């Protein structure tokens, strides 16, 4: 049985292989070539695995291992797949002295659960209050961009807008709260962050639609405006319905089977002034139902006042071709702290790329709320990690004893393929390291250098279940 | 011969890695390659798997019928009816006994191993407190080898205190399984008021008060310009319906197929809630918590058994409505609401908390339990070489057969958790031996400790299906000595 | 290149291999070959490195390792290619890190120099103080290298042999003891427990005559017992390949029955004229010379090896004279008494001459009851007879057999992260090379050799740094200080030291030239 | 290991069906295919195999050491031996025990086999009658799987009677074997005679009463005392008749010191000249020749003589003396009957066999019968056989296992199967089912109760007692100390080397 985990270990550290050469911004890049005949090629470690197209299984994990490392911290994708076949590279060589892999993972329950408290030792407890720091924090992390001069300005920006979801009592902090939108036209430096939610859609374009109105009332509505399948007659007694509950602002679902709303219907609510958004996607209508604390609405004889919101004015505002809708004053008890960001720029590729940027920067930020704390990075608390666990494994008794001297050997990998990929001597950088490490702790803190703490936590939580699923398979049998 | 033989081996040697909750999980592969998933269930790997073997499909039906009827130790079933078959290898090349002297061997060593349990069954009747703490024991050897392992100290007393709720019957439609995306898993708790996640009505009221209770099967959206009086002349008939569900009396009208606006309207002028989409699942539950009743003919008020709750009450949980019930009927029935992670791992706890209440169950009729961790089967090995003193020629390597099998269990159980199977299992059998009979077999430290201390027990009724079941499947197997398969169309 | 230093690493691992399930009290057997077809049964690495035949050059320099430990020490022949094995390993993971082989090479050199003044610190006293507890400590110190051989049924009674041998041949101010003064000497029938020390030489030899005495009297207090050693026998010469001597007449054939009857006594006489009782010769003798020295009480022996009269003749103070007109009353043997006493039923009837007094040598007795019994005691009292010599060579000692490789394993660690140089690889590597010794012996007692070296690192922690038993001897626990059990501290640096040295010329050599054969 | 293992039992499994009375023979043929013997010896077809696998070589030699002790349960000591290491494959692979625990196992494990026969030995030293029946049944499991057991209840008291007249050292020197063609195999004697099959003299009276037996070792072909040294130079015929002469001349001289002693019969190791041949008769000298070193070994322990390397004086010197000397015809061949000897602790049997190769397999049947007799003398505790000798120490076995550690719990139990794996090959051999009928014998042996054991002639279970069927108690407890040293040095050997040959 041992040909399926000698066969899926060696397949499993052959893809880290090619990860360490583009760990880091000097990294080297890897050449994919698709099925369909598209060549790419980039540095990122999350898109390599994805255009992989992995036939073995077991090497398919590492792509969740790196899509959960993401989708909470954020950042670190590279690093917790060599982190991951440095685990497997260490226990090839357990196998070889008589070690059952049921105690290698019993082992990495304990070396996973205490890492955790003594990285909190080494970890430099900070607060939200302070916003030089996150301002510092965030900008600085924008070096990997193309444009360092524009990354400046959006570092306050962004902290402002966690500033709401930072209050002190918390326990689910999601991205989705902040909305990230780009628009064409205008510059980076140019953004305004609303406080209701706003669309990515126009209103009405023919003549008659009012564009814009005060103390009026949104709500999602799932129903479609067609004719019966006279004409005007029937969709007449659908605004007649919704004239009585004195609807403001309507919003249709968007449907590609047939048209959504009838151009008659449109000149019968002009009149009315009802302003109508179509063109709603799927995904808008769980953002809209949070923030303004409405109810979709299915049906004609669904649609009800209750099941409405509030809003104090809504008005398009086009600047250089954007005609955005925006939404102010929910003053609703429902409403939570949602905020909007408009993202303004010339080319398509800016206001793309830009808003990507800003993604990294909010994860760096919502690591920092989850668990309060940053930490130099560069190697730093690897090594931290790794020294500590040798003196500790004198003290253990057992086969683990042999595992705690084993694991900390696996963390050297971090350092030493920063030390390569940079140019630098593998092992001349590293036992420089070492050296100072008798003194100095931590000390990249002049070179504004943060590394947060939940990327160092949630890579050794992840490759702890990781390296675990993959010795506990012991064959693999085709069911159909 | 040859085939039989490997062919129950290979079922064996699948599951022999699941057993114990430090063993491995298996790995399964489809041609498509994306429905790969990891499950150590024996039930779920054995009927995936399809296999050429007609003989091999035996022992799978026959755990199909045994996962039924306890639902854990399934797999100790399967391994347990391998070791028989993969010992009588010896029984014939370097033996030459007769199969059928064989059957009737085990059945002489099976006789034993029941008496064995027997003796050694104690149970405390007084002090019932005493008797929660064996419940929480047996909970925590139901949740090993699966994903609940994690959180089983926390969720023993979830089991354990809501069995202990029930008092009666055991059957399971009192106990509704409930599994709600977000949160930690340790954040479940245990309500016996009836959670529903089925929203139902427009316009209704999120609590009221001195509600009754009523099941209806009936179709209110169809009988059997001018379409304008077929439709009035079906709201006529069935408004005699109605007339005669508000002589029931009561506040809340539920029905099993939808239910048309009409109707439905009539009901909030006269305080009535309208529930819809009761499937069949859900009526069998609310007859026996509730107090309800199909009540098919509507021909006359009080012809059924009215049923009564306190307060209705709509909880928000979850991003969903659910539906709270307080203050009903006989409230001894209770509903488990689980919080995962995925929906990958919720497919993982349910069976394995609908596995685990199983055996629960039957712990309220049956109160002897035995110890476990490996311990029982050291017992059983004993009492059958202590009744090979009388016993004949050649059914004499056919009982000693049964001993030896028995202490295969542990030992598979000590090489899937990593530890040296033939010191512990050795030094076991020792200190067993001749009296003082208390440690067992532990996972953890990697030594021989007390299982009484650590909490480790097996109820009686579920190590004797083990015992049973496994030795007549393996006589089966043994004693067809040819297979014919027709043509297959 | 790169496979330069691939081969030979492999190729040394899987040599080295054979002998490292043969080292220990428990270490497994082995049959070797011989080109006769005898076969040899032995655990000892230093005869299956002489026995193993190949022409590859990597394999000989662990055989050249064992070939100058044995002559020096003799007693970690074994387990020195085991630990130079070692320290292959480590090396080889520390290649692939791009390490350069000198600084390997130099790591491992500062690190032994380090660990010889770590273990220099603990070494304890015997012979110190009472003279008497020497010999307690020595007693029992024997015993232990005897537990992996047949003799440890009798070691008991076996263990005073080889410590009251060195004590006659070593005075306390020299100090000197050699494996020459010590002639090796076994016999095969009867019982083993007869075995016992004999002050002077041992030979075994029969005589001539059933009527010949079997004891040498004083004969009315002389000086000692003459005895003379030479190379001629007493009796008319005649030739050793041909005689063929015709006579024509009768006159000469009535002379040499005259001639010849009269050299029978003149032969005889010149025993007399030196004084001497017992006369050792290379050939045999007459009829009449063995009826005339029968009467005078003077024993001969017949058929005597050549390298059998160099050891008489250094116990006796004899010389070796090649005729009849050259001997003298100075080159006679000089001993107490010479008599042949018989052991058991065996027919052989050995002879024993005794001194009373101490000479320079001596010469152990040995018995057996079978053939590949006999070799296996003469080895196993042989390796004894060096443990001895290096314990009263110096004084201070440590304990060993997986003990010693664990606490000096502890103290590279902690000094490798004060160097911060690029060593500090290679010191974490050595310390590990030291851990495989306790490792590798726990593989031959039966037990897991992470789980006893974790053993042996944890308990000397918070009790204390002094040594621990293991489990491997066979005892009944740990703790090898209360049952006596004593290392010499010379054999235990030497054994480091060699196996270090021959790694590093291991890395010095890039390349190897195999050409063809003369 | 794995050539050691497989090797090993090979081994065993060619000469397993030689082991037991009801056992079968075992045909060997060579490149010339004329060699061809059957025999069911053990040892003949242990020596003249040719084997290639070093550890087989080692039970060979082994072998050798143990026939020359008794000669008999030569073949129960390979099977054993074989069945250990044939048990030991599965306690390595699949039980996980290291092979030193297996050693270990069998050190711990032999001491309850010897302790289960300790207690199981019972002797009678009243009633010496008793005694000799107990020798009668040891000798029929001796003479068991040869064709003596036709015979074997004629031959029980012809080798139980011989051993009785000995009456001293333990040594088989007394007992000359002496092999005749012609006649039944119940046709066989006992007698204390001294038979011996060569004559003496050319012509001279085959009765001799009041003969004075001298062990004498000289050269007659030429025989000169100290005038060697000087050859015959002669040159022409007539001149060698005159040195011819010297040879009786020097030879009348020789005699006349002999005829002092006054002896009417003459022992010589080498042959005799013809002129004193024929003047020893007119003295009434009595010469012997064809004496070899075995035949002046028999006569020292009978009449006591001695080498008597001095003729030079009648005295200082030891002489033995005989009634009646007789000379007797039989199977056309003189025969020479001793009587009135002193104390003559010898006995001759004479086997009568029907053709040569039936007197080669008897000769060692009866030396390996007569060796094992000999040893009774000193241990007169008996022990009860046929299969019911490994059954009773199968008990003790498991008994020590019950406190045991957990290593060496298997490796121990695997000992006490391989005592039941003896048994189980005899019924086979026998054609009998080795697993109902030896099953049925440990559910007696279990509690108490142990008397019966296997039987293989009527197919029950009978009493070993009554059956007349007993075993000598330094019999098994050598063979339960070879085989388990011989497992032991087999076990210890991982590797074989074998150096380049020249």
């Amino acid at each position: 049985p041992q040909e399926v985990r000698k066969a899926n270990i060696i397949a499993a550290r052959s893809v880290a292989d090619a990860i360490r050469t583009s760990l880091g911004p000097k990294g080297m890049d890897k050449m994919i070539k698709t099925s369909r005949g598209e060549i790419i090629i980039s540095n990122d470690g999350h898109t390599i695995l994805k255009q992989m197209a992995i036939l073995h299984p077991v090497a398919r994990m590492l792509v969740e291992v790196s899509a959960a490392q993401d989708s909470e911290a954020g950042d670190g994708t590279t690093s917790v797949v060599i982190l991951t076949g440095a685990l497997l590279g260490a226990a090839e060589r357990l196998l070889n002295k008589g070690i059952h892999p049921t105690i290698i993972a019993d082992s990495f329950q304990s070396a996973a659960k205490r890492s955790v408290d003594i990285l909190l030792e080494m970890c430099h407890k900070v607060s939200l209050s302070d916003r030089e720091q996150l301002v510092r924090a965030a900008s600085t992390s924008l070096s990997s961009k193309i444009v360092s001069q524009y990354s400046s300005f959006l570092a306050p920006l962004a902290v402002d807008s966690v500033l709401k979801i930072s209050d002190e009592n918390s326990k689910n902090v999601d991205l989705n709260d902040i909305r990230l939108v780009k628009k064409v036209g205008g510059t980076i430096d140019d953004t305004e962050m609303i406080d209701g939610v706003v669309l990515t859609q126009t209103a009405i374009k023919s003549a008659g639609g009012p564009t814009r109105k005060e103390k009026a009332k949104i709500g999602l509505i799932q129903f479609q405006i067609s004719p019966p399948k006279e004409e005007r007659a029937y969709l007449l007694n659908i605004c007649k319905k919704i004239k009585k509950a004195k609807c403001n602002v309507l919003l249709i679902q968007k449907s590609i089977l047939r048209d959504a709303v009838n151009d008659l219907a449109l000149h019968f609510l002009s009149k009315l002034n009802i302003m109508v958004v179509k063109d709603i996607e799927r995904e808008e209508i769980e953002f809209l139902s949070k923030g303004l604390g409405c109810k979709p609405i299915a049906d004609i004889e669904l649609f009800t006042e209750d099941r409405l919101g509030s809003a104090d004015l809504v008005e398009e505002i086009d600047s250089d071709g954007s005609k955005i809708v925006r939404v102010t004053g929910i003053r609703n008890n429902n409403a939570r702290p949602t905020v909007s960001v408009v993202i303004r720029g010339a080319n398509n590729m800016i206001i793309d790329e830009t808003e990507r940027s800003l993604h990294d920067a909010l994860c760096v930020i919502r690591c920092l709320v989850k668990e309060r704390g940053l930490i130099a990075g560069g190697g730093a608390p690897e090594i931290e990690i790794s020294r500590r666990l040798s003196k500790e494994a004198r003290s253990m008794e057992g086969v683990q004893a042999f595992i705690w001297q084993e694991f900390a050997s696996a963390l050297e990998v971090i350092p030493t393929t920063l030390a390569e990929n940079a140019g630098l001597n593998s092992i001349k950088v590293v036992t420089e390291l070492r050296s100072k490490h008798e003194n100095g702790e931590l000390n990249t803190y002049e070179e504004h250098i943060l590394q947060p703490v939940l990327v160092s936590t949630s890579a050794i939580t992840l490759a702890s279940e990781c390296v675990k699923s993959i010795l506990r398979i012991d064959d693999i049998a085709f069911s159909r | 011969r040859l085939s039989a033989f490997v062919g129950a081996i290979a079922v064996g040697d699948l599951v022999k890695s699941t057993l114990g909750p430090k063993g491995m999980d298996k790995l399964l592969q489809s041609a498509s390659s994306n429905t790969c998933m990891v499950t150590n269930d024996g039930a779920t790997i054995l009927k995936s798997i399809p296999l050429d073997n007609p003989a091999a499909k035996v022992l799978v039906n026959i755990s199909k019928v045994q996962d039924d009827e306890v639902g854990d130790g399934t797999t100790s079933v399967t391994v347990l009816s391998a070791e028989l078959l993969r010992e009588a290898e010896k029984l014939i090349d370097q033996s030459k006994i007769h199969p059928q002297t064989i059957i009737e061997g085990y059945r002489l060593a099976s006789a034993a191993a029941l008496d064995a349990l027997t003796k050694a069954a104690v149970d405390n009747s007084h002090d019932k407190t005493m008797f929660r703490e064996d419940l929480i024991h047996i909970a925590k050897t139901t949740l090993s080898s699966k994903i609940l392992s994690q959180d089983k100290d926390h969720f023993a007393e979830l089991a354990t205190n809501a069995i202990l709720r029930l008092k009666g019957s055991t059957n399971l439609e009192h106990i509704q399984i409930i599994k709600i995306l977000g949160g930690k898993l340790s954040d479940s708790f245990l309500d016996e008021g009836f959670i529903l996640a089925k929203k139902f009505g427009n316009n209704q009221p999120k609590r009221i008060e001195n509600a009754k209770i009523l099941i209806a099967n009936t179709t209110l959206d169809t009988d059997k310009a001018k379409l304008a009086q077929l439709e009035k002349a079906e709201r006529e008939k069935m408004k005699n319906k109605i007339a005669k569900i508000s002589k029931f009396g009561i506040n809340t009208f539920i029905n099993r197929q939808l239910i048309y606006d009409y109707p439905e309207q009539l009901f909030t002028d006269l305080g009535i809630n309208s529930i819809e989409h009761a499937d069949f699942e859900g009526v069998e539950r609310l007859a026996l918590v509730t107090g309800g009743e199909v009540v098919s003919t509507f021909d006359e008020p009080s012809k059924c058994k009215l049923g009564e709750c306190d307060v209705i009450e709509e909880i928000m949980l979850g991003e969903q409505p659910f539906l709270k019930f307080s203050g009903c009927k006989a409230g001894e029935a209770c509903t488990i609401v689980l919080r995962g992670a995925t929906d990958q791992t919720l497919d993982e706890a349910e069976r394995s908390l609908h596995d685990a209440l199983s055996v629960l169950s039957q712990t309220t009729k049956e109160t002897r339990t035995v110890l476990g961790g490996g311990c029982a089967e050291m017992v059983m090995s004993k009492a059958v070489d202590t009744e090979a003193q009388n016993i004949d020629g050649k059914k004499s390597l056919a009982v000693e057969a049964f001993a030896r099998a028995l202490r295969q269990l542990p030992t598979i159980l000590a090489d899937n958790a990593g530890f040296d199977s033939s010191e512990l299992v050795s030094k076991l059998r020792s200190s067993i031996y001749n009296g003082i009979s208390t440690s067992g077999l532990d996972l953890n430290n990697g030594t021989i400790a007390d299982m009484r201390q650590l909490g480790i027990v097996e109820s009686y009724k579920l190590k004797r299906a083990v015992v049973s079941s496994a030795s007549e499947a393996a006589e089966v197997l043994l004693r067809v000595d040819n297979i014919i398969r027709a043509r297959p169309r | 290149g790169l496979e330069a230093k691939k081969s030979h690493i492999l190729a040394a691992r899987s040599v080295a291999s054979i002998i490292k399930t043969s080292l220990g009290p428990r270490g497994l057997d082995k049959i070797l070959i011989s080109p006769d077809g005898e076969i040899t049964i032995t655990n000892d690495g230093a005869t299956i490195l002489s026995q193993m035949e190949l022409d590859n050059e990597i394999a000989k320099l662990l055989v050249q390792l064992s070939k100058s430990q044995d002559d020096e020490i003799g007693d970690g022949t074994t387990g020195v290619v085991v630990l130079a094995s070692a320290l292959l390993d480590q090396a080889l993971e520390l290649i692939q890190k791009g390490i350069h082989p000198i600084k390997i090479a130099n790591g491992f050199d500062e690190a032994a120099k380090l660990a010889i003044s770590k273990l220099e610190e603990t070494c304890d006293d015997i012979s110190a103080s009472n003279d008497e507890l020497f010999r307690d400590f020595l007693l029992r110190a024997a015993k232990t290298s005897l537990g992996s051989k047949i003799v440890s049924k009798d070691h008991d009674r076996f263990a005073e042999m080889a410590v009251e041998a060195v004590i006659n041949v070593m005075d306390k101010d020299r100090k000197d003891v050699d494996f020459d003064l010590i002639k090796m000497q076994g016999r095969v029938g009867g019982s083993i427990s007869d075995s016992k020390l004999i002050n002077g030489v041992i030979l075994d030899k029969d005589f001539s005559h059933p009527q010949m005495p079997k004891c040498v009297l004083p004969k009315e207090g002389s000086d000692g017992v003459k005895l003379a050693i030479l190379t001629c026998p007493f009796e008319p010469p005649k030739p050793k390949t041909k005689h063929k001597l015709d006579i024509s007449s009768v006159e000469e054939y009535q002379k040499l029955q005259t001639y010849e009857q009269d050299k029978f006594k003149e032969m005889i006489d010149d025993v007399k004229k030196a004084g001497a009782d017992v006369v050792i010769c290379q050939w045999g003798f007459d009829d009449e010379a063995n009826h005339l020295l029968l009467q005078n009480d003077l024993p001969a022996v017949r058929w005597v090896g050549g390298q059998e009269l160099e050891h008489i003749a250094i116990s006796t103070n004899g010389r070796i004279v090649p005729r009849f007109q050259d001997l003298s009353k100075d080159k006679l043997g000089t001993c107490s008494r010479i008599y042949e006493q018989e052991f058991g039923t065996t027919k052989d009837r050995m002879l024993i001459i005794e001194q009373s007094k101490e000479t320079k040598t001596v010469t152990c007795f040995v018995r057996g009851s079978n053939k590949m019994i006999v070799d296996e005691a003469e080895r196993a009292l042989h390796d004894s007879l060096c443990v001895v010599r290096n314990l009263v060579k110096d004084s201070r000692v440590v304990y060993g057999g997986g003990a010693a490789e664990v606490t000096m394993s502890l103290a590279v660690s902690e000094e490798a992260d004060k160097q911060r140089g690029i060593d500090q690889y290679a010191f974490r590597g050595f310390a590990q090379a030291l851990d495989t010794i306790p490792m590798t012996l726990a593989e031959n007692s039966g037990l897991d050799p992470i789980g006893t070296l974790s053993t042996l690192k944890s308990k000397q922690l918070k009790e204390k740094i002094s040594n621990i038993g293991v489990d491997c001897l066979g005892y009944g626990s740990n703790d090898m200080k209360e049952l006596f059990v004593v290392d010499p501290f010379i054999g235990k640096k030497q054994q480091i030291l060699l196996a270090t040295q021959l790694c590093r010329m291991i890395l010095k050599i890039d390349n190897v030239i195999i050409s063809g054969k003369d």
